[PDB]
């Protein structure tokens, strides 16, 4: 369990670009017809995001560079846990975030991880029973000092009906001693990666944990069939999925907003000299002319 | 030649229905309190502490708070407090309230260098003194050991005479390492034991969770009030609008960094910021010598 | 209390928001301690003139 091998080739990865995406309403304000600028960790556009197969067992440990920008679409509920802290061992209480039908947990409790075992739901045990069996992710639970929980993750039921995979992105955003969390659920159909056009990305929790926070490691949650047991890393490895990561850098966005208060259009003044531009302007249409 | 103003009718503030909670009756009224010696350091976190209702609270032998004033508490938004549950006896009240370090108050219990850990001390009158026979509560002093303070007792070995190694009940000059307090249906009058439990604060090295509500205010309108929407004081007369503000959106903006619209706290309701009453006033004067 | 103010025609307070007279109820106390520094202790408590 804790020591395994994967079933794959070394690292054949993507490094497609939305060309837009990753505004999620930095301020906790409300603005109409506004172009407000504020610099912000943000993803700056046209950024090469790493690709990954949920179908090759493609989930390493990775650096939180300031903040990470993890976003996933798919017609099921593969992608489940995300854990990161310090350096991922028992004496450095990590933090452990997870989803599941029935609530979401957070704990810092003392746990090596055990290489990340994964998590799935045995195939009809019961005609009307559908539980997560292979529960291993736990290592040593011992220690806790501290356990939470909140609010169920249950908004992943509808906007992918007719296999659209609505694409969920969640922006691990810190402020040095309090961590923020957003999302926004969106049905796509465009299947050969990232869409295009903007994000609405909305708060969801501001409650701090004071635990700083280095390294980042997801469950991709790979369970076929419990029929093979395999080398319990083998077999369970196949998926109809395709998540991606990104990491944000200091940038400075001109967002406009709406009559609703919605985000619609955003420049990444640092992109190009034309956006810088439009950044110092103060605008969207530039009109001709020479500009310092 | 000047300016008139209208000045503030009343006070507004706005932080309500959140509900605290934090409860207390089960740390106060235990149906089993646990003993001096299993005084475990039970943090109080992610709740809104009450005071009120405990220290303005009467029939309480030894509410005391010197290292704090106990009505300032509520306001102080520390990060946790810890609980002790340990009880001692009536005429116990020395070894608390550190102050007075006596030997009795180093082998059972430590005392913290400042009194952080607010003594409070309730009459349990029916529980503590029964007729049961209170021969359970043991408090361990002959150990041969000296712990610190906020640690747990470290030694549980078998107490002995010192340079002369002893086991079981019986040694030379080796006694139990368990004292009895004796609580006694004698116990009743002049020194009946009260159960104890400390609150003590930790400062704010790590982001807190746990403060103490004050007081809100009910629903006025077309009034110069002050404001102070959770934060946003400055006096200012509110009129019903009709702006969007989506859920995670509580305060408006205007274009010159004005805020111009906010959200109740008690009940999702738009409404607005307008000056009160300011303006100024020119004085229309003929020549002084021909017309005054 | 306003600077250049020596008021010590003080009577017992209410901490307590409980009414009281007397000399003594509770949360009721008479402020006016007193140090009771001796000299044997050193520096910390020793009298400044």
């Amino acid at each position: 369990q804790c020591v395994n091998f994967t079933t794959r080739t070394q690292l054949p990865p993507a490094y497609t670009n939305s060309f837009t995406r990753g505004v999620y309403y930095p301020d906790k304000v409300f603005r109409s017809s506004v172009l407000h600028s504020t610099q912000d960790l943000f993803l700056p556009f046209f950024s090469n995001v790493t690709w990954f197969h949920a179908k090759r067992f493609a989930n390493p440990v990775l650096p939180f560079n300031d903040g990470v920008y993890f976003a996933s679409t798919e017609k099921s509920n593969i992608i489940r846990g995300w854990i990161f802290g310090t350096t991922l061992d028992s004496k450095t209480q990590s933090l452990l975030i997870v989803n599941n039908a029935t609530n979401v947990v957070i704990k810092v409790c003392e746990f090596q991880f055990c290489n990340d075992p994964f998590l799935g739901v045995y195939y009809h045990k019961n005609n009307k029973s559908w539980m997560e069996s292979e529960f291993r992710v736990y290592s040593s639970a011992n220690n806790c000092t501290f356990e939470y929980v909140s609010q169920p993750f249950l908004m992943d039921l509808e906007g992918k009906q007719g296999n659209f995979k609505n694409l969920r992105e969640f922006v691990f955003k810190n402020i040095d001693g309090y961590f923020k969390i957003y999302s926004k659920h969106t049905p796509i159909n465009l299947v050969r990666g990232l869409p295009q056009g903007f994000s609405a990305l909305e708060p969801l929790v501001d409650l701090p944990i004071g635990i700083n926070i280095t390294r980042f490691q997801t469950l991709l949650a790979l369970h076929r069939s419990y029929l093979t047991p395999g080398d319990s890393s083998s077999g369970w490895t196949a998926g109809a999925a395709a998540y991606y990561v990104g990491y944000l850098q200091p940038r400075t966005f001109l967002l406009k907003y709406n009559e609703n208060g919605t985000i619609t259009d955003a420049v990444d003044c640092a992109l190009d000299p034309l956006s810088e531009t439009k950044c110092t302007l103060k605008s969207f249409t530039v009109e001709k002319g020479i500009y310092q | 030649t000047s300016n008139f103003r209208v000045q503030p009718t009343e006070s507004i503030v706005r932080f309500p229905n959140i509900t605290n909670l934090c409860p207390f009756g089960e740390v106060f009224n235990a149906t089993r309190f646990a003993s001096v010696y299993a005084w475990n350091r039970k943090r109080i976190s992610n709740c809104v502490a009450d005071y009120s209702v405990l220290y303005n609270s009467a029939s309480f032998s030894t509410f005391k708070c010197y290292g704090v004033s106990p009505t300032k508490l509520n306001d102080l938004c520390f990060t946790n407090v810890y609980a002790d549950s340990f009880v001692i006896r009536g005429d116990e009240v020395r070894q608390i309230a550190p102050g007075q370090t006596g030997n009795i108050a180093d082998y059972n219990y430590k005392l913290p260098d400042d009194f952080t850990g607010c003594v409070i001390a309730w009459n349990s009158n029916n529980l503590d003194s029964k007729v049961g026979g209170n021969y359970n509560y043991l408090y361990r002093l002959f150990r041969k050991s000296n712990l610190k303070p906020f640690e747990r007792d470290i030694s549980t070995e078998i107490y002995q005479a010192g340079s002369t190694p002893c086991n079981g009940v019986k040694g030379f000059n080796c006694y139990f390492p368990l004292q009895s307090y004796g609580f006694q249906p004698t116990y009743g009058v002049g020194y009946q034991p009260y159960r104890v439990v400390v609150l003590s604060f930790e400062l704010l090295h790590a982001p807190a969770t746990v403060c103490g509500p004050k007081k809100s205010t009910n629903l006025v309108k077309n009034k110069c009030v002050n404001f102070n929407f959770n934060g946003l004081t400055g006096t200012g007369v509110l009129t019903e609008s009709n702006k969007k503000f989506l859920p995670f959106q509580q305060f408006g903006r205007d274009i010159a960094d004005t805020t111009d619209a906010v959200r109740d706290p008690q009940t999702l309701e738009i409404l607005d910021i307008t000056p009160c009453s300011f303006g100024g006033v020119s004085v229309i004067t003929p020549g002084t010598n021909t017309s005054n």
